[PDB]
């Protein structure tokens, strides 16, 4: 079994960073919706939703190649 | 002047489209693993010297648990997605 | 950039250019192909395709005839494939005997003359190619084996 | 001039401070010129702060943290609530030294120059340029070093010196 | 194969071929003095008919003289 | 009509004579099939690697540098190769070769749209060629060494691959 | 003839063949002569094929090998006489010799030299076509 580790803080930096990271690529290349205005919800939900897929997908990576 | 139809005059770009697609395979599946398949090196390296052990062993050809053609296979597979991809990406768009 | 056009820029033809049918990679071969190269009488291009044929023929009727297990199989290789090419002639004799009319004109493969010429031509390449082969396969032991002598 | 049997980049031009007419693969000719301009000077600054980052840790260290023995190693060391206010504080002054336009097209259009931010020659941005272009390549070296040999630069350098090696 | 299936698929599927001979490189030097057509309606009756009849001939033929031998002679 | 080095066969139609040590040398008629320029800067590259290699295997057969020996002990040649790989000095130097030559690749894609000659870098720090007719007489030795380079690497590694030996060591000891 | 001892005419290619050969000996004689022969008669082959075509004026054999300038001499208009007339003349001694040494395997001097050959035979390997000297005995007199 790969391994996966206990909640930390380094857990919660790995998603945040995910999540920022997210949603300012989908602030660049989302097609149809001074930088932040036409931001809304939806957007923000899309972008947050692939944050956690994106740091869910790097925390169970790093902790299988045991970055951790 | 390859003319790629009757009247269709095009460029292959095969020097071009040969050597990026083939450092553009090969340096990604330099990559180590550590399965038995690999030994430890990367789908590349593996080929290679898959390559050169089976070169040492001239008439004999790899058997068919050998891990030759698997390597091959694989490396071929990416090798051509990458030729292709890269044919696509560089005679259309040529920017 | 289309890659597909009308066959000799003409739409109501039924055939398209393709690069399969049109490159200049797939005109380059067929014009150099000795059923179109330009500059041969019609006997030596039967000599010419007789030769590939014919030689090539040797090898199915040797490796897996039914004397193939036994020390006179290239023998028997050899005149199965002799009496294959003897047989191809009285099909090409025929089908110059049907389809031409005694015409002046002899530089041509489809004329009566130009017929007959490259089925004297294949006949001939035919036989020589298929007496090459057995000589090679006759005197290398590469060959009676198709490379397990090296093993 | 940088490769003489290449040709010259149409879209560079000697006013750029730190021109060597060096851009081979012609990255200038597909983006704009002026992002990248900003974007070198930004990797530049921040690695310059970053060399200078992973070399005074080897040496002092603040009380307030566990003292790594690699300046690279302080990530895995520190809370990384520390690394996450880190970057939030870099994105509001981001969004501060910018005046809200994070984005090609949004940049440069009140004819913001590449890189000033009314912090102060010619000569000036040269020397910025290089000692940030040099920066970079340093930044890089002495954080392989410090990953894989597991001990300081200056350690390193006056005790032992052994081949680095994964 | 006669008798079920009929003339007009068959006849297009010769139209094919037809376009494939005469556009093939090496081949449309050849060419048929009778142009290919698919058998006609009555014919095909009669050639599945004849068909059908041999094989109904031969089977019970092979059966009943295999059988009769292997029982009792 | 007729070629200077074979004389009974036509010249070939893409060797006009401007190139250095061309002799109307193609009786396979390769360059009729292959870009001319193309095939120009593989006849460079490869003759330019040649050359280093045949100076390489000359020189590795006189000394060593210091420290070499305790590495690869009494290997000669190819037999240098594989131990290197695993001390790490090949790898140093496909990494740093292969980062010359993506430039020599986009030099390539220079050679091929007309706008540059086949092999020409640029690469005159020293000025031995201020003079077009020394650079003609240059050129010429270029490529003819490169050639001869061409066999004498061929020759080498082939009588190392016989004898164990190396070049010079055949030489003394034959 | 420390290497193939003393066989003198057809069994030179023979014996050097069974000692030729990766694995099977260590000479290369016959395989050298081929590759460098195959070399120059594959730009002989180019030619033949210009020839042909007519897209080159040259004479049928000739490869412009006359570094001795003979051509440039006097008595040189009769010189492709003599070649051809004694090329056919060594073909047909050749010929001579080579059925001479299949029977006999004298060689020629000794075939010359010993003319009653069939009173003193020198043994010899068989060639590498045994078959065509089957005949030789049971159909044909075999007075060796
Ligand atoms: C910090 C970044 C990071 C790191 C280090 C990793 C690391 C890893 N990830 Mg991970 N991942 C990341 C980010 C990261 N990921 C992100 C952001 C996402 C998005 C959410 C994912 C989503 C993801 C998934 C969904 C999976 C991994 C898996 C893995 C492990 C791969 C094991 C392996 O050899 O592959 C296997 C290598 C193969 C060649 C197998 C082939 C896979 C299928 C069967 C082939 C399908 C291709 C198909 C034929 C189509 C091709 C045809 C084409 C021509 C069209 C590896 C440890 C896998 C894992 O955890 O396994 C235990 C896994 O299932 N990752
Ligand atoms: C396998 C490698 C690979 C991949 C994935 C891409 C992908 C891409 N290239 Mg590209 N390229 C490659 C090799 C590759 N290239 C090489 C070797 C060259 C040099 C000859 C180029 C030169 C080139 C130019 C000059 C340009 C591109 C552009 C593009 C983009 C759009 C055009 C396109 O082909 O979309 C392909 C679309 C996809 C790949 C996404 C769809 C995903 C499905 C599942 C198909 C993927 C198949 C499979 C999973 C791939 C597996 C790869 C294999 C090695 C394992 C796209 C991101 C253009 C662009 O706008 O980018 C800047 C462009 O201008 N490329
Ligand atoms: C907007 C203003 C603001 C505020 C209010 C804070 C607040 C804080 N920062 Mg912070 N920071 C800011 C801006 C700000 N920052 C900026 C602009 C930057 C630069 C980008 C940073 C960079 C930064 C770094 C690099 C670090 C902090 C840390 C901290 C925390 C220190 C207290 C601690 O460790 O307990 C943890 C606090 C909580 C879990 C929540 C707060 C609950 C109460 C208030 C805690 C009380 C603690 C008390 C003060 C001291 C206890 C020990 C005492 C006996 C000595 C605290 C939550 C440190 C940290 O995160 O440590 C964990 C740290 O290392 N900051
Ligand atoms: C090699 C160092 C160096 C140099 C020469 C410059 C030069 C310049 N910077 Mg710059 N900068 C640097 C490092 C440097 N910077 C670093 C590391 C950062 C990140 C914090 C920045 C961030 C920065 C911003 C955000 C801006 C500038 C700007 C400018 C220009 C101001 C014009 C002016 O007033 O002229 C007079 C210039 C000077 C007198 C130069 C002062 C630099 C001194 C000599 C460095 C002191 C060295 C000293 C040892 C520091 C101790 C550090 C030690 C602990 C390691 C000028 C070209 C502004 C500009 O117009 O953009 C181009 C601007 O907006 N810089
Ligand atoms: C094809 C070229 C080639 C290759 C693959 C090798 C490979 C090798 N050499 Mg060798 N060598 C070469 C040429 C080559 N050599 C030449 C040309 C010489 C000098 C005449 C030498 C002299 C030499 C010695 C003395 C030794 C090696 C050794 C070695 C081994 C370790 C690497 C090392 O330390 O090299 C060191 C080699 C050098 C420092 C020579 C560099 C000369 C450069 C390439 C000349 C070109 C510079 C040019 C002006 C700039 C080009 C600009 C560019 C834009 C084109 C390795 C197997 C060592 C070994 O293991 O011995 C068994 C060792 O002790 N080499
Ligand atoms: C890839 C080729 C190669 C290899 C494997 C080595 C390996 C070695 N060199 Mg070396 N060296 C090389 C190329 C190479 N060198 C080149 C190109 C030069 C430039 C002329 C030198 C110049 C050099 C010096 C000057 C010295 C070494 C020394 C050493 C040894 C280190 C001993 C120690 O105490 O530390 C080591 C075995 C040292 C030693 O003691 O060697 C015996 C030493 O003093 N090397
Ligand atoms: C861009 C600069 C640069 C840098 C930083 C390096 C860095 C390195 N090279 Mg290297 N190299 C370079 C350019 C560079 N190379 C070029 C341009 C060539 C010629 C193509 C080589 C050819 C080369 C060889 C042949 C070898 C190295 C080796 C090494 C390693 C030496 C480690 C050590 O303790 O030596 C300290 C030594 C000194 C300080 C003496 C000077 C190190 C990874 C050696 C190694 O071990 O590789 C794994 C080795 O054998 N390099
Ligand atoms: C361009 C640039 C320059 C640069 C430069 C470069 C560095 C030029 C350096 C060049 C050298 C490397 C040329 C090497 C030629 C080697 C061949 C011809 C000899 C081959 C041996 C054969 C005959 C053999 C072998 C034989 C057989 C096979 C096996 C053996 O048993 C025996 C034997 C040995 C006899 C400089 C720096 C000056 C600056 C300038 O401004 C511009
Ligand atoms: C091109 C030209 C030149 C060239 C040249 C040189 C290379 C010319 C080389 C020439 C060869 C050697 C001429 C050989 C003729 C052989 C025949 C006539 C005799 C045949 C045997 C007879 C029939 C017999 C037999 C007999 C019977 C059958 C059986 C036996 O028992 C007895 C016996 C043996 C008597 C040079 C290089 C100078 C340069 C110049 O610028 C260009
Ligand atoms: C090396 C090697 C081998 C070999 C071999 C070789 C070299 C064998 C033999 C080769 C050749 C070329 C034989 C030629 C025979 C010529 C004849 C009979 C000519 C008759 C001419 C006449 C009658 C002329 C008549 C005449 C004509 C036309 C014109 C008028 C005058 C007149 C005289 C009437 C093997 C096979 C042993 C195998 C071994 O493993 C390897
Ligand atoms: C492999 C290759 C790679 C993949 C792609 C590919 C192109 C499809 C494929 C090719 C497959 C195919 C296409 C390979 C190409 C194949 C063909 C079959 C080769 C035919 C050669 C015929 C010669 C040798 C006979 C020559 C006549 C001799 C000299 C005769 C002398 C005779 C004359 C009459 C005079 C009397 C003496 C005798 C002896 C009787």
């Amino acid at each position: 079994v790969p391994q996966t580790v206990a909640w930390s803080a380094k857990t919660g930096a790995v998603m945040v960073l995910s999540n920022i990271l997210c949603i300012v690529a989908g602030r660049y290349v989302i097609q149809v919706k001074g930088s932040f205005a036409g931001f809304g919800l939806p957007e923000l939900l899309a972008s947050t939703s692939l944050g956690h897929i994106v740091g869910s997908g790097a925390i169970l990576g790093l902790s299988y190649v045991g970055v951790l | 002047k390859f003319e790629v139809s009757d009247g269709t005059p095009y460029d292959l770009n095969v020097p071009l489209v040969g050597a990026a697609s083939f450092i553009g395979w090969v340096v990604p599946t330099l990559l180590p693993s550590q399965i038995p398949l690999y030994g430890g090196k990367g789908l590349s390296t593996a080929f290679f010297a898959s390559i050169g052990t089976n070169l040492a062993k001239f008439p004999a050809p790899p058997g068919m648990t050998d891990p030759f053609w698997l390597l091959c296979f694989i490396w071929h597979s990416g090798l051509f997605a990458t030729m292709i991809l890269g044919s696509i990406g560089y005679n259309g768009y040529a920017a | 950039s289309q890659f597909i056009k009308p066959y000799n820029d003409d739409p109501f033809v039924g055939n398209l250019a393709t690069p399969v049918s049109t490159s200049s990679f797939t005109k380059s071969l067929l014009s150099n192909l000795p059923a179109y190269r330009a500059g041969l009488s019609p006997l030596l291009r039967g000599v010419e395709i007789g030769l590939t044929h014919g030689y090539f023929l040797v090898g199915p009727f040797y490796k897996l005839g039914p004397l193939r297990n036994s020390d006179v199989a290239l023998l028997s290789g050899f005149f199965s494939a002799l009496g294959l090419i003897i047989i191809l002639v009285a099909c090409l004799t025929i089908y110059g005997v049907v389809s031409f009319e005694e015409t002046e004109a002899k530089d041509q493969l489809q004329t009566a003359k130009g017929w007959r010429q490259f089925t004297s031509g294949w006949l001939v390449g035919s036989v020589g190619g298929a007496s090459f082969a057995y000589i090679l396969i006759s005197n290398i032991p590469f060959l009676q084996t198709a490379g397990m002598s090296m093993l | 001039l940088a490769i003489p049997f290449l040709k010259a980049p149409a879209n560079l031009d000697s006013s750029m401070p730190g021109y060597a007419g060096f851009d081979p693969l012609g990255f200038s000719d597909n983006y704009d010129i002026k992002w990248l301009q900003e974007s070198e000077l930004k990797h530049g600054r921040v690695a310059m702060l970053g060399v200078v980052g992973l070399l005074v840790p080897e040496f002092v260290h603040l009380p307030m943290y566990d003292a790594a023995s690699t300046p690279y190693d302080a990530y895995t060391t520190v809370p990384a609530f520390a690394l996450t206010q880190i970057l939030m504080g870099c994105g509001i002054h981001e969004f501060r030294t910018h005046k809200g336009k994070m984005s090609p097209d949004n940049m440069f259009d009140d004819g913001r120059a590449p890189g000033d931010f009314g912090w102060g020659d010619a000569v000036m941005a040269t020397k910025e340029i290089k000692n940030g272009r040099l920066a970079m390549l340093a930044f890089g070296g002495i954080l392989h070093q410090q990953l894989l040999t597991k001990m300081g630069t200056i350690a390193h350098l006056t005790g032992g010196f052994k081949p680095l090696e994964f | 194969m006669f008798l079920i299936s009929w003339r007009g698929y068959w006849q297009e599927l010769i139209e094919t071929l037809v376009w494939a001979h005469e556009r093939t490189p090496l081949a449309n030097l050849v060419r048929w003095k009778d142009k290919p057509v698919a058998l006609s309606i009555v014919q095909a009756r009669l050639v599945g008919l004849i068909h059908f009849t041999a094989g109904y001939i031969f089977t019970y033929a092979a059966f009943v003289i295999a059988s009769t031998t292997g029982k009792f002679g | 009509a007729m070629s200077d080095s074979v004389p009974f066969l036509k010249q070939p139609e893409a060797l006009d004579g401007s190139m250095a040590g061309d002799v109307g040398f193609d009786p396979l008629g390769f360059s009729s099939i292959g870009d001319i320029n193309f095939l120009r800067e593989a006849e460079l590259k490869h003759g330019r690697i040649a050359m280093l290699a045949a100076a390489g295997s000359i020189a590795q057969d006189i000394f060593t540098f210091p420290g070499v020996s305790k590495v690869v002990g009494t290997a000669k040649m190819t037999g240098v190769h594989d131990i290197l790989v695993k001390q790490g000095a090949m790898g140093q130097l496909l990494l740093w070769l292969s980062f010359l030559e993506v430039f020599g690749t986009i030099a390539l894609l220079e050679t091929l749209d007309g706008k540059r000659a086949p092999g020409d870098f640029k690469f005159d720090p020293l000025n031995f060629s201020k003079n077009p007719e020394t650079f003609k007489r240059y050129q010429l030795a270029e490529i003819k060494n490169g050639r001869l380079a061409m066999m004498g690497v061929g020759g080498m590694v082939h009588g190392y691959f016989i004898t164990g030996k190396g070049p010079l060591e055949l030489l003394g000891n034959f | 003839t420390s290497v193939i001892g003393n066989v003198k005419m057809t069994s030179v290619h023979d014996t050097f063949l069974s000692m030729e050969g990766p694995g099977k000996g260590n000479q290369a004689a016959m395989h050298q002569l081929l590759l460098w022969l195959g070399i120059l008669e594959i730009a002989t082959s180019v030619a033949i094929i210009q020839s042909f075509k007519g897209e080159t004026n040259r004479a049928p054999g000739d490869f412009g090998f006359d570094p001795l300038g003979f051509s440039k001499k006097a008595g040189a208009e009769t010189m492709a006489l003599k070649e051809i007339k004694n090329g056919r003349l060594a073909m047909i001694g050749i010929g001579g010799m080579v059925h001479h040494y299949l029977l006999t395997g004298k060689g020629p001097l000794q075939f010359l030299g010993g003319i009653p050959n069939y009173k003193s035979c020198v043994s010899h390997p068989d060639s590498l076509l045994p078959w065509l000297i089957k005949p030789v005995g049971a159909v044909l007199p075999k007075i060796c």
